[PDB]
């Protein structure tokens, strides 16, 4: 299964 | 066995001819499970294995949002890396992220990754410790700043610790059919006259599961490194993957000459010559 | 811009026997950026529909792809792959040979 995504860089 | 899951995203930007294309696979181990495109016809996240296939509604919703969140996050960074790197906007550039977690025998987490590359370089990267971070130039240490500052290690280390290697065990429970099983290498060796004073000699491996495999040869029991020339693992497209060794053998020394494999799906490693 | 030219491999499924339906494969890697074209060949010309797998990539970042078809092999037909890339000051064409 996907994580949740990071912040923006 | 010891197993592993990733998942792979990289965007392209193409200034001119619309937005960024977006895609993502999963896979364990050597087998792709999903894939996501942003130029698909109705983009959701799509099965690729049938042991996933079994997931309720809930599951891809919530993938599908994911991938399509991250499409647009990847579209703002790609905007952002042109400013970090003084770029023009004229060009195309690529924006990829690997993730994912591998596992011992006994399930447990053996290493996390999170990390990204711009244009083909690396960008920033989660360590082994899943706390700090590699930043590979003073751009990418502008993110780190950020991430340091939002405590993101932490919610990633969570993910990796936790629901990556969770979800791991599942797949390999519901899939265990195929992502158990080693396929062993099918193995023989063919010779190829060049000239009146010398041969090839390939040593061929075929129809193997997982990827992972050692194809030697050897001249009198020493290894023929600098000598052999040995192709990359290729996929047969059959879930198998291919590889093969060659050697330059000069005329009547082909018994000198012995090709060892070794593969998970074999109980001993294998010693194989020439047999006209 | 850091380029790196694509590795290329042309090969079947399984062991190729005259006359009996097999695939035809053109393992593409090592390369970026992502943007290439590959077309599989029959006697020179296009093969049509060819199918390719979604660009995925190694640990090192660099990119690969499969491209496949169908094909039955015979003694005179000539298959080859030919790709494109930003590496490539031609099209490159390797020839399909049975023995590799």
């Amino acid at each position: 299964i996907r994580a949740a995504p990071p912040p923006l860089f | 066995g010891s197993h592993s899951m990733r998942y792979f995203h990289t965007s392209v930007s193409r200034p001119g001819r619309g937005e960024p294309r977006f895609i993502t696979v999963g896979y364990v181990d050597d087998t792709l499970f999903v894939r996501f495109d942003s130029d698909a016809a109705s983009p959701r996240e799509e099965p690729r294995a049938p042991w996933i296939e079994q997931e309720g509604p809930e599951y891809w919703d919530r993938e599908t949002q994911i991938c399509k969140a991250k499409a647009q996050t990847d579209r703002e960074d790609l905007r952002t890396l042109l400013r970090y790197y003084n770029q023009s906007e004229a060009g195309s550039h690529t924006l990829q992220n690997m993730y994912g977690c591998d596992v011992g025998p006994d399930g447990r987490l053996l290493r996390g990754y999170h990390q990204h590359a711009y244009d083909g370089k690396d960008y920033i990267a989660l360590n082994e410790d899943l706390s700090s971070w590699t930043a590979a130039d003073t751009a990418a240490q502008i993110t780190q700043r950020k991430w340091e500052a939002a405590r993101v290690a932490e919610q990633l280390r969570a993910y990796l610790e936790g629901e990556c290697v969770e979800w791991l065990r599942r797949y390999l429970e519901n899939g265990k059919e195929t992502l158990q099983r080693a396929d062993p290498p099918k193995t023989h060796v063919t010779h190829h006259p060049i000239s009146d004073h010398e041969a090839t000699l390939r040593c061929w491996a075929l129809g193997f599961y997982p990827a992972e495999i050692t194809l030697t040869w050897q001249r009198d029991g020493e290894d023929q490194t600098q000598d052999t020339e040995l192709v990359e693992t290729r996929p047969a497209g059959d879930r198998t993957f291919q590889k093969w060794a060659a050697v330059v053998v000069p005329s009547g020394e082909e018994q000198r000459y012995t090709c060892h494999v070794q593969h998970e799906g074999l109980p001993k490693p294998l010693t194989l010559r020439w047999e006209p | 811009m850091i380029q790196r030219t694509p590795k290329i491999q042309v090969y079947s499924r399984h062991p190729a026997e005259n006359g009996k339906s097999n695939f035809l494969n053109c393992y593409v890697s090592g390369f970026h950026p992502s943007d290439i074209e590959v077309d599989l060949l029959k006697n020179g010309e296009r093969i049509e529909k060819v199918e390719h797998s979604d660009l995925s990539f190694s640990k090192d970042w660099s990119f690969y792809l499969l491209y496949y078809t169908e094909f039955t092999p015979t003694e005179k037909d000539e298959y080859a792959c030919r790709v494109n890339h930003v590496t490539l000051s031609q099209p490159k064409i390797v020839k399909w040979d049975r023995d590799m």
